[PDB]
RNA sequence: CGGAAGGCUCAGUAACGGGCGAGUAUUUAAUCUCUAGAACCGGACAACCUCAGGAAACAGAGGGGAAAACGGAGUAAGAGCAUGUGUUAGCAUGUGAUGAGAACAACAGUGCAGGAGAGUAAGAAGCCAUCCCAUCAGUUAGUAAGUAGGGUAAGGGCCUAUUUAGACGUAGACGGGUACGGGGGAUUAGGGUUUGAUUCCGGAGAGGGAGCCUGAGAGACGGCUACCAGGUCCAAGG
RNA sequence: GGAGUGUGGAUUAGUACGAAAGGAAACCCACACGUGACCUCUGGUGCAGCGGGUGUGCGGAAGUGCAACUGCCAUGCUACGUCUCCUCAAGCAUAGCUGGAAGCCUCUAAGCUAGAAAUGAGUCCUGACUCUGGAAGACGGCCGGGAAGACGACCCGUAGUUAACAGCGGUGUUGUACGAUAUGAGCUUUCUAUUGUAGUAGCGAGUAUUUGAGACACUGGUUGUUACCACCGUCGU
RNA sequence: UAGAAAGCGACGCGGCUUUUUGAUUCUUCGAUGUCGGCUCUUCCUAGCAUGGCCAUGCAGCCGUGGCGAAGUGUUGGAUUGU
RNA sequence: CCUCGUCAUUUAAAUGGUGACGCGCAUGAAUGGAAUGACGAGAUUCCCACUGUCCCUACAUGUAGACUAGCGAACCCAUUU
RNA sequence: GAGCCUCUAGUGGAUGUUUUACACAUGUAAGGGAAUUCGGCAAAAUGGAUGCGUAACUUCGGGAGAAGUAUUGGUUCAAUUG
């Protein structure tokens, strides 16, 4: 069980320890210490603190989503398979088509 | 939570409801994730399973490409999924949507079944469907009319395609025979206007290119006439 | 293809708001005259079909399929720059970013690509006239100018860098108060005094402020987006 | 010696009661003040530990003194945190039962019943005189520690999962060591061979790699090495 | 509102208290530190709240007069040395 | 004196402060009277900033203090408490 | 010839023990911000230089650093005191 995922450091947070801050402009935020709500308020880039889980995926030490370039997994030609025409026809129809072509 | 499961070897779609410990096993998941049956029931064994989308109990839907377990407000163009414009080119409207993070939340997951494999799932493996129209293109025709690589009238096709329809279909019958037509293929019509414009271009250089001459016959100084204003 | 016109009002503005001339340093879908077009290939989007969400408003998966819709190929064409020659078109030569295109029906026609000139509409400009308070006398520093560049459809402190100190005032500057401006209306022997929201022309606005996509053309509100002031429906989540 | 005290909400209920207007009565749940403890969480504190900069010292860099400043933070301590708090017996005022004096009557003259946040006990703290047991040795000092502490006293250990140093595992705190190497807004044009070619550089805040590095602690886990078997007094058989 | 006595009680009469101020000068002038506040503990009852009861001019709600009872409570401020 | 005079303003609340009023127990003109500027470790009231003064106290440092070696007094005293 | 740090020249003893409470010199503090007290007593806050901008009243000298605001390190350059 976790409570969530501190906003400042990345870290993700046990049940029963960090806190919420609640800010006017309506949005409610979980910190995982002390320490970096701190460092939030005196305005220091999470990137710039090394440990961090923030500055380590950035700097591509850690694997993360950014780094993961994925794409549609490519199929191959098929028997034309097209309405009616049994899959077997096709297979035998093109054959006897390349076959007149030549 | 409802499980919406659609199998495009088949063509074929069946809906299930959950139960609690399935569901729980889903959460943390999203979209283009995949997972193995055995998750969801037991046996299904080896069938893998591919997550397309969802909704929200709310009813907003889930988005491919906000990740994240919380629902925003974006601003949408036409041409962005959960956004359908009609009235106005160039509008852009600004409407509540899901990212892509499994929780409660969620009312309905879609998902595709990649392979069946030895399995028999009801209503899934049970039926074959095919398409809902036909290839108005000469191409697209032609590589379905089984043919490649080789020349022929569209007649031939049409004969081919019609004849094998009555035969293999109906084993004769005025069923079927759905209106084909084809485009991209030129018609006798479409020759003799083709030949047309040919015609025009030619009298049109012919006759701007002959008066130049005859002009020049008539005026020698042409431009020590007409320079000085 | 139209929804940028017409309709309503006079809040703001002492000003390109108003009258008279001129046609550029500019852009313009339709329409007219002259001229004027050999081009191949590929996917999707909406509707259709099968599931199926949400209190509603409004949306999902999966699979086909068109165009004179859309993206690519070749190819005509082709901005700018430089030198000759004709102000200035045009032509020659070198160099080249970019880079397309509609047919269909015969009741006997209707469309669509390119140019050059018109025609309509804007943008910016020239001259002249414009209310009260001195118990408001000094005002201004992109302010006044120059050189060079960015920006725009286009001239220009329009904006920016370095140099020069200018510009405007007792013939009323600057500040404050007040005002939609004319064609016109009422009174009138003559000279005058008063008014003009209100059939025509031009300007500005759409609860108050500010940003914007699409288009030939809007800083549009019977289009979109955020705050401030107010409201309406809910199943409380919108 | 002494300890728990009070308030509110819900339900009875818009009920009884009243012409109407108005309008009551257990059990359960939330809280405040008081009492006694406790650090798992959250605040606070910074002695041990890791980092940063200013002025000036040790020829430079590295390691660092002094004046003092500053970011984080183990263990511990603490409240602004967390847990805690009722049951018998005899009976006051009163209201009653039976009942004479006084053939009737009557709570009283004998006798009996219900009875208060009050009284006396138990659960809670202190602990007088006692009681039951083992054995010819017992106990104190000296040596080393803490959960205990002003000093005494208390809880413990002394040839062993004993202590201390190291590996190798484990659990934390700080934030990425020294040195190399590459880059860097810009500024500059030096040298050797030798006539003309070739060789051919300097100065620079910082940033990135090697590097969740390096430093520091604790381990009731496991291996190696090293140290420790004494002595003095009192009372008894 | 009838009616001495639910509640009051003129004109008179008998007591208790030492928390007010007098009256007196017994003790201390070879010295008993003098007002108020702060802090902290214990006692009294002539009972303001909280518990049990009796009367009522007690329908209910809110009260008023009395009895046994001293366990637990009785606050934060403005002006002023008070 | 009566007296914490009456009316207005400052506060939630004013035996305070400032502004008015005046038969002033017992103001007043070199026994000097009245209105200002600049300057006071002079007396008094309010506002902004700031804070362990307070609610309500907690933790930590140095030096003394406790225990130990060396050195070593005084006030006071009818005393049986 | 301020405070802080160094060169020349000069300098030092009632012993051991980690050492409770209450002190005397000092640090820091959640949320609140004079509620404290006769009284903001004590403490905190402000602080140098450069620029912008500065009221009532006045003996016209002053008030005035009024008030109110912004800037500031290292490096590598231009330009010569801006």
């Amino acid at each position: 069980f976790y409570e969530g995922t501190c906003v400042y450091s990345g870290y993700p947070v046990p049940r029963g320890k960090g806190t919420y801050f609640v800010s006017l402009d309506d949005k409610s935020s979980l910190f995982f210490s002390s320490k970096y709500k701190n460092f939030s308020d005196k305005k220091i880039k999470a990137k710039r603190v090394k440990q961090t889980l923030m500055s380590k995926q950035f700097c591509g030490k850690v694997e993360s989503v950014h780094t993961e370039k994925k794409k549609k997994i490519v199929v191959q030609k098929i028997v034309r398979g097209f309405p009616a025409l049994p899959k077997d026809a096709v297979e035998k129809i093109r054959e006897q088509n390349k076959d007149y072509k030549k | 939570m409802k499980l919406n499961i659609s199998y495009p070897t088949n063509g074929t779609h069946k809906t299930f409801k959950l139960d609690f410990k399935a569901e729980q096993r889903l959460y943390g998941k999203k979209t283009l994730d995949t997972f193995d049956g055995s998750i969801i029931k037991p046996e299904w064994e080896g069938l893998q399973f591919q997550i397309t989308g969802g909704s929200d109990v709310q009813g907003f839907p889930m988005i491919k490409t906000l990740l994240t377990d919380k629902r925003k407000k974006l601003l949408l163009k036409k041409g962005d999924k959960g956004f359908k414009p009609v009235n106005r080119k160039g509008l852009r409207k600004r409407k509540t949507v899901r990212g892509s993070i499994i929780a409660s939340d969620i009312s309905m997951v879609c998902v595709s079944l990649i392979d069946a494999k030895e399995v028999a799932i009801e209503g899934l493996t049970d039926v074959v469907v095919g398409a809902t129209h036909w290839p108005k293109r000469f191409n697209k025709l032609k590589a379905k009319a089984g043919f490649s690589e080789d020349a022929d009238v569209t007649a031939e096709q049409v004969l081919k395609v019609i004849k094998d329809a009555i035969l293999e279909v109906n084993a004769g019958g005025i069923k079927k025979l759905p209106k084909l037509k084809v485009s991209r293929y030129q018609t006798e019509k479409q020759k003799e206007r083709k030949a047309e414009k040919i015609k025009l271009i030619e009298e049109r250089k012919k006759k701007s290119e002959k008066e130049r001459a005859d002009f020049l016959k008539k005026y020698p100084d042409w431009q020590k006439k007409f320079a000085t204003k």
